[PDB]
RNA sequence: AGGGGAUCGAAGAUGAUCAGAUACCGUCGUAGUCUUAACCAUAAACUAUGCCGACUAGGGAUCGGGUGGUGUUUUUUUAAUGACCCACUCGGCACCUUACGAGAAAUCAAAGUCUUUGGGUUCUGGGGGGAGUAUGGUCGCAAGGCUGAAACUUAAAGGAAUU
C-alpha cells in the first residue's frame, strides 16, 4: 500500500504460490519454497543460481502438488514430456 | 447421540421387513436385525467316532453333519457371549 | 546464554537476520521466545484473567489455573497464548512464552483517504474459534476500536487504531472469543486486495544463503 | 489436475463420455445399408430402428427390433453411410 | 519372580557395548570383572549385573540379538556390505542375451529407445 | 428447477476458484452472463472467455487467474435507487477502495463507480470483488 | 433459499408469517392482549393505595431460613386480596 | 412416568369428564 | 533447459526394464498420477519410464540445489530400501532414517533425534505416512518414489516407479544417487557408467 | 355385520417365587390374530435430516439397461443367443478412506458452497412446567382425530463431550 507522498507503507509484502496465485501466510506452515539447480554445457550444477518455485499449502494438502510442479518446469522448460495440457 | 451409522442393523433402502423369532427367548425381531450364527456341528459329538466305527455296520463313510440357522436377539446374544461389547474404534469393524 | 538449537536461532542470535520481516516473508518456523523477544524488544504482556479448570480423581479435584496473555507491539504485531498450570504465576510465565511464539503481524489500512498512516483495517476479516464469530469491520479515522474491553485491549496492542467490531455467540466465553477475534486479525493478509496483484521474484530464503552459520 | 483443457479434449475422453455430456451435443448412431440376397434394392437402415425394416420390393426381415442396437439378418451385408 | 530391573539390564548391556572381550562366557570369571569396571556399592547388585551380563554374553553366541552396539557389530556389517555380485547382477544374465517383455512394453520401447533387445512374449 | 442462470455460472465460479481451479464450464449460457464476464474482465478478475455455439443455450469456458476472491448474484433483482447505492455497497464490499457492484442499468451491465459517474441506476446483479 | 420466500412480488407471506410468529413471543402476547388491564392486580399502574386487612407472616423458601413479615392488603379500585412486602427492618410496628 | 402411561390417564381422566358432562348437558 | 545428454540411453532404459520397474500396478490407480501408458491384458499398468527418467533428474537437481550437503535426508520404513538409503547416505552426503523414524525428529526440538533437514526423501509415502506428516509441518519438500496407486498428499516431487519389490527400489536409488553425483561434480564425465555395482544397494534376503 | 376360527393370545381362571405379586416364570383360556363389505386418519409413520436444480476430494463393490473388445465358456469342437472376464456409460440401494468446508460436539459428500451472509418454494419452533389440558368449532357408531389457550408456578430444564 502506498500513501498520498508516494512512500511504501505495510510491511512484508507477502509472497504468492506460483500454481494458483495466492498469498501465503505467515502462520501458513504447509508452503514449502521448490529450488532447481541450474545446469551448464558440461551438465554440471553452478552454486549461486536457482529456479525459484513456491507450492502454497492448500496444493500441496490437495496432491496436486506434483501436476503443478511438473507444469512450471515443462512451462520454464525444466521438462519437456512430462505434461500434457489436453489431457 | 447416536451410535451407528446402520441404527438397528443393516436397512437401508427397505423401511421394513418380515420379523424372525429368538431361538432362545422367542423375542420377535426383525429379520436383518437379528443376528444369525450357522451351526456346521456334527451329528455326533467331540471324539467317539472311533468307538462308532467299531460297531458301524458298512464301511462307515456315513460321518452325517447337522445343520441349522440360529437367530438369536440382542439381550440373548450378549448374555450367552456369542455377541460382546467393543470399543468405538473396534465398533466400525466388520 | 541461550545456545540455542534451531538454525534460525543461531542466524538471529548471530545477528544475520536483524528484522521478523524476513520470517515472516519466508515463513520461516520457529519455536525459539529468544528470537522474538531479540527481535521486537518493546514486547509487552497483558493477562486478562484467570479461570481454574477442575478435574475430577478418585479423591478431590485437581484445581489448575488457566491464564489468557497477549503479547504484542503496537505497531504491527500481536499474538496471544494459553497454558494451564498449578501455580496461577506459573501459567502466567508459560502463556508469555507461548504467546511470543504466536506472534503474528498485522494488515492495518484506512476507512480511506489516502492520506496519512494506517489506522484502520484493510479489509473486513473475522474469525471463528467453535461458536464464537468476531468481524472486524474498518471504520472511519477518530471513531477508535468499540469492542468488548478484552478484545479492545487485544487491538490496542495490535497497532489498530479505529475498527468496528460485530459478535455472534456465546461470547461470554473469553477464551473462545479471543482466538476468534486473534484469527480475525491473522487472515487480514490472507485477503487479495488489488494492490497486491504484480508479479514480483520470489526471495531466496535467507537459510539457503546463510546455510554456512548453520549446525555444528 | 487444475490445469486442463476443457476446450480441446482428446478423442478418448470424447469417445468414452455420454452423448449428453460432451463439450457439444452430438449423437452416436449411425446409418446402415443391407442388402437382401440376390435383389440389391438399397435401403438404408437405423443402428435402433425400433421396428422390422422391410424392403417393400422382397417380404424378408433385414433387422429385429431390440432394446439397443438393432440386430440384422444373418443374410445380410451392411455397410456404412 | 526373577525379572531384573531396568538398572541391571541397561548397565549390563553398556558393559558389553564396550568390553565385548573381557565378560567372559563364564559367570564366576567376569563377575569380579564387573566389580573392577563399575562402581558399584552392593555386593547384591553386582551379582545380579554379572549373572545378566553372563546370560547376554550366552545368548550373543547363539546368534545376535537387539540392543547389543558392542563395537564389534559393525565389523561384520562393514565386512558384509560388499556382497556384489560378480557376473550375474540381475543385467545381462538369467536370459538367453535377451530381455522377455510384452507388446504394450515394447511400444514403451519404440517411443525413443527401441535400440534394444526385445522379446515379446 | 433452473430459476437464474447467473446465479449457476457465479456458484460455479466461486467453487472454481475454492478449488484452486483456473478454469470453470459455464453451462445455462446468457447474454447477461456475458456482459458480466466483460465487466469483471475490464478490472481484471478474469482471464478469457470463449463462448462454445451449439443449437442449444450454449457453453462457456473462462480462465480464471488467482485474483479473483467471490463473485455472487443479489436475488431477487432489487429495484436500487441513484441514492441507494451506497447503502449497498456498504453492506456487499470488504472496502471502499476495491471491490465493484455490477448492477444492470437502462445504460447497460455495469458496476456501481461508473452508475454513478453516468448518473444512471438501475436493477442490482450482484457484486464482485 | 432458507426456507423463506425471495421473489420480489412475495410481501403478503412474509408480512402474515411474521404476524403469526411474532405472537410467540412473552412481550407481544403480554401486550397485544391486553392481560394487564383483565388480570392483573394493579390494573396497568404503577402504585395501588388499598386497606391494611391484617398483619401476615409467611416462611422463605428452601436455602434459607427467615419471616418476611409480609401484609394483606386490599385494594381500593380492584377490591383484590393482595399480599405485599414491608421492606425495611422494624417496619411492622409503624403498619396496623 | 411414561409418556404412555401419562397419555392413558388423562385420557381415562377425558373420559370421566365427559361421562360428568353428558349428565347436564 | 539442459545440454541433451540427459536423455534416456538404451543402456539406462535396458537396467530400467531389466528390473521390472515400468510394471506398474493393477486396476487401483490414483487420478493424480498421469504417467500411466496403455495397460497390459494381465491388469497390470505399464508406466513411462521416459517420464520417470526427466523426474529422476528433476529430483537430482533438487538435490543438488542443497548448498550444504547434510540437509538431505533419505526415509524408508519398508525393508526392500534400507541398504539403498544406507548406501545413498555414504556416497553422496545426507544423513540416513534407515528403519524406524521416529515421531519427532522434525518437530520436538529437544530430542536426541532432532534435525532440521531442507529436503526428505521417502521410499513408500503410504509406508511413510508419519514422515511426510511431520514434514507438512516444519515446510519441508518431499520426494516420494510413488507408484499409481500411492497416495500424493504432501508430495511435491514425484518419481513413478514400482514400490513392490527389491529390484525397482534399488535402482531408482542407484540411479538417483548416479545423477546427483554427476551434478555435484564429484563422477567427472557423464557418459561413462558408474564404477560401483547397481546390486550394492540391493538388500540381501538374510 | 357375516364367514372362518388351527397356533399365539389385552381380559380372566390357577400354579408358583416373593414380607406383600391380580408383575416377570408355568398350564388353560374369551376378544383378537385370517378374510368379505363399511369405518377409524394414529406410530420412534425415523434416514429424528421437506421438495426441485447447480457445483465441489478420491476408491472399490453391487442392482437395472446400453456400448465396445477375433476376450473366456456353452450347444453341432467351431454360427447365433445365453451365462461369465475386461473397459466405458446412465439411473439406483448403498459403502471404504480423507476433511478443502461445515458443525457446540457426536459427526456430515452434505448436515459443504451461511458475518466473503441472497438459486426457487412449503411447513414448524421462541426458556422449562401448567398443556397438547380447559373451553369453543369440526370429523367419527364409539374409542378418538384436527384446530387450540389462559390463570398460576419456576431460574433453571435441555444437547454434545471430558475426568
Amino acid at each position: 500500500m502506498e500513501n498520498d507522498k508516494g512512500q511504501l507503507v505495510e510491511l512484508y509484502v507477502p509472497r504468492k504460490c506460483s500454481a494458483t496465485n495466492r498469498i501465503i501466510k505467515a502462520d501458513d506452515h504447509a508452503s514449502v519454497q521448490i529450488n532447481v539447480a541450474k545446469v551448464d554445457e558440461e551438465g554440471r550444477a553452478i552454486p549461486g543460481e536457482y529456479v525459484t518455485y513456491a507450492l502454497s499449502g492448500y496444493v500441496r494438502s490437495r496432491g496436486e502438488s506434483d501436476d503443478s510442479l511438473n507444469r512450471l518446469a515443462q512451462n520454464d522448460g525444466l521438462l519437456k514430456n512430462v505434461w500434457s495440457y489436453s489431457r | 447421540p447416536k451410535k451407528r451409522a446402520s441404527n438397528g442393523r443393516n436397512k437401508k433402502g427397505r423401511g421394513h421387513v418380515k420379523p424372525v423369532r429368538c431361538v432362545n427367548c422367542s423375542k420377535s425381531i426383525p429379520k436383518d436385525k437379528a443376528i444369525k450364527r450357522m451351526a456346521i456341528r456334527n451329528i455326533v459329538e467331540a471324539a467317539a467316532v472311533r468307538d462308532l466305527s467299531e460297531a458301524s455296520v458298512y464301511p462307515e463313510y456315513a460321518l452325517p453333519k447337522t445343520y441349522n440357522k440360529l437367530h438369536y436377539c440382542v439381550s440373548c446374544a450378549i448374555h450367552a457371549r456369542i455377541v460382546r461389547v467393543r470399543s468405538r474404534e473396534d465398533r466400525k469393524n466388520r | 546464554g541461550w545456545v540455542p538449537v534451531t538454525k534460525l536461532g543461531r542466524l538471529v542470535k548471530a545477528g544475520k537476520i536483524t528484522t521478523i520481516e524476513e520470517i515472516f516473508l519466508h515463513s520461516l518456523p520457529v519455536k525459539e521466545f529468544q528470537i522474538i523477544d531479540t527481535l521486537l524488544p518493546g514486547l509487552q504482556d497483558e493477562v486478562m484473567n484467570i479461570k481454574p479448570v477442575q478435574k475430577q480423581t478418585r479423591a478431590g479435584q485437581r484445581t489448575r489455573f488457566k491464564a489468557v496473555v497477549v503479547v504484542g507491539d503496537s505497531n504491527g504485531h500481536v499474538g496471544l497464548g494459553i497454558k494451564t498450570a498449578k501455580e496461577v504465576a506459573g501459567a502466567i510465565r508459560a502463556g508469555i512464552i507461548i504467546a511470543k511464539l504466536s506472534v503474528i503481524p498485522i494488515r492495518r489500512g484506512y476507512w480511506g483517504t489516502n492520506l496519512g498512516q494506517p489506522h484502520s483495517l484493510a479489509t473486513k476479516t473475522t474469525g471463528k474459534c467453535g461458536s464464537v464469530t468476531v468481524r472486524l469491520i474498518p471504520a472511519p479515522r477518530g471513531s477508535g476500536i468499540v469492542a468488548s474491553p478484552a478484545v479492545k485491549k487485544l487491538l490496542q496492542l495490535a497497532g489498530v487504531e479505529d475498527v468496528y467490531t460485530q459478535s455472534n455467540g456465546k461470547t461470554r466465553t473469553l477464551e473462545n472469543t479471543l482466538k476468534a477475534a486473534f484469527v480475525a486479525i491473522g487472515n487480514t493478509y490472507g485477503f487479495l486486495t488489488p494492490n497486491l496483484w504484480a508479479e514480483q521474484p520470489l526471495p531466496v530464503s535467507p537459510l539457503d544463503i546463510y546455510s554456512d552459520e548453520a549446525s555444528a | 489436475v487444475l490445469v486442463q483443457d476443457l476446450l480441446h479434449p482428446t478423442a478418448a475422453s470424447e469417445a468414452r463420455k455420454h452423448k449428453l455430456k460432451t463439450l457439444v451435443q452430438g449423437p452416436r448412431s449411425y446409418f446402415l445399408d443391407v442388402k437382401c440376397p440376390g435383389c440389391l434394392n438399397i435401403t438404408t437402415v437405423f443402428s435402433h430402428a425400433q421396428t422390422a425394416v422391410t424392403c417393400e420390393s422382397c417380404s424378408t426381415i433385414l433387422c429385429t427390433p431390440t432394446g439397443g442396437k438393432a440386430k440384422l439378418s444373418e443374410g445380410t451385408s451392411f455397410r456404412r453411410k | 519372580g526373577r525379572v531384573r530391573t531396568k538398572t541391571v539390564k541397561r548397565a549390563s548391556k553398556a558393559l558389553i557395548e564396550r568390553y565385548y572381550p573381557k565378560l567372559t562366557l563364564d559367570f564366576q570369571t567376569n563377575k569380579r570383572l564387573c566389580d573392577e569396571i563399575a562402581t558399584i556399592q552392593s555386593k547384591r547388585l553386582r551379582n545380579k549385573i554379572a549373572g545378566y551380563t553372563t546370560h547376554l554374553m550366552k545368548r550373543i553366541q547363539k546368534g545376535p540379538v537387539r540392543g547389543i552396539s558392542f563395537k564389534l557389530q559393525e565389523e561384520e556389517r562393514e565386512r558384509k556390505d560388499q556382497y556384489v555380485p560378480e557376473v550375474s547382477a540381475l543385467d545381462l544374465s538369467r536370459s538367453n542375451g535377451v530381455l522377455n517383455v510384452d507388446n504394450q512394453t515394447s511400444d514403451l520401447v519404440k517411443s525413443l529407445g527401441l535400440k534394444l533387445p526385445l522379446s515379446v512374449i | 428447477t433452473r430459476s437464474s442462470v447467473l446465479a449457476d455460472a457465479l456458484n460455479a465460479i466461486n467453487n472454481a476458484e475454492k478449488t484452486g481451479k483456473r478454469q470453470v464450464l459455464i453451462r445455462p449460457s446468457s447474454k447477461v452472463i456475458i456482459k458480466f464476464l466483460q465487466v469483471m474482465q475490464k478490472h481484471g478478475y478474469i482471464g478469457e472467455f470463449e463462448y462454445i455455439d451449439d443449437h442449444r443455450s450454449g457453453k462457456i469456458v473462462v480462465q480464471l487467474n488467482g485474483r479473483l476472491n467471490k463473485c455472487g448474484v443479489i436475488s431477487p433483482r432489487f429495484n436500487v435507487k441513484i441514492g441507494d447505492i451506497e447503502k449497498w455497497t456498504a453492506n456487499l464490499l470488504p472496502a471502499r477502495q476495491f471491490g465493484y457492484v455490477i448492477l444492470t442499468t437502462s445504460a447497460g451491465i455495469m458496476d456501481h463507480e461508473e452508475a454513478r459517474r453516468k448518473h444512471v441506476s438501475g436493477k442490482i446483479l450482484g457484486f464482485v470483488y | 433459499g432458507k426456507g423463506k420466500p425471495r421473489g420480489l412480488n412475495s410481501a403478503r407471506k412474509l408480512r402474515v408469517h411474521r404476524r403469526n410468529n411474532r405472537w410467540a413471543e412473552n412481550n407481544y402476547k403480554k401486550r397485544l392482549l391486553g392481560t394487564a388491564f383483565k388480570s392483573s392486580p394493579f390494573g396497568g399502574s404503577s402504585h395501588a393505595k388499598g386497606i391494611v386487612l391484617e398483619k401476615l407472616g409467611i416462611e422463605s423458601k428452601q436455602p434459607n431460613s427467615a419471616i418476611r413479615k409480609c401484609v394483606r392488603v386490599q385494594l381500593i379500585k380492584n377490591g383484590k386480596k393482595v399480599t405485599a412486602f414491608v421492606p425495611n427492618d422494624g417496619c411492622l410496628n409503624f403498619v396496623d | 412416568m411414561r409418556a404412555k402411561w401419562r397419555k392413558k390417564r388423562t385420557r381415562r381422566l377425558k373420559r370421566k369428564r365427559r361421562k360428568v358432562r353428558a349428565r347436564s348437558k | 533447459s539442459l545440454p541433451a545428454t540427459f536423455d534416456l540411453t538404451p543402456e539406462d532404459a535396458q537396467l530400467l526394464l531389466a528390473a521390472n520397474t515400468h510394471l506398474g500396478a493393477r486396476n487401483v490407480q490414483v487420478h493424480q498420477e498421469p504417467y500411466v501408458f496403455n495397460a497390459r491384458p494381465d491388469g497390470v499398468h505399464v508406466i513411462n519410464v521416459g517420464k520417470t527418467w526427466e523426474k529422476l533428474v528433476l529430483a537430482a537437481r533438487i538435490i543438488a540445489a542443497i548448498p550444504n550437503p547434510e540437509d538431505v535426508v533419505a526415509i524408508s520404513s519398508r525393508t526392500f530400501g534400507q541398504r539403498a538409503v544406507l548406501k545413498f547416505a555414504a556416497h553422496t552426503g545426507a544423513t540416513p532414517i534407515a528403519g524406524r523414524f521416529t515421531p519427532g525428529s522434525f518437530t520436538n526440538y529437544i530430542t536426541r533425534s532432532f534435525k532440521e533437514p531442507r529436503l526428505v526423501i521417502v521410499t513408500d509415502p503410504r509406508s511413510d505416512a508419519q514422515a511426510i506428516k511431520e514434514a507438512s509441518y516444519v515446510n519441508i519438500p518431499v520426494i516420494a518414489l510413488t507408484d499409481l496407486d500411492s497416495p500424493s498428499e504432501f508430495v511435491d516431487v514425484a518419481i513413478p516407479c514400482n514400490n513392490r519389490g527389491k529390484h525397482s527400489i534399488g535402482l531408482i536409488w542407484y540411479l538417483l544417487a548416479r545423477e546427483v553425483l554427476r551434478l555435484r561434480g564429484a563422477l567427472v564425465d557423464r557418459t561413462q557408467p558408474w564404477s560401483i555395482m547397481p546390486d550394492l544397494y540391493f538388500y540381501r534376503d538374510p
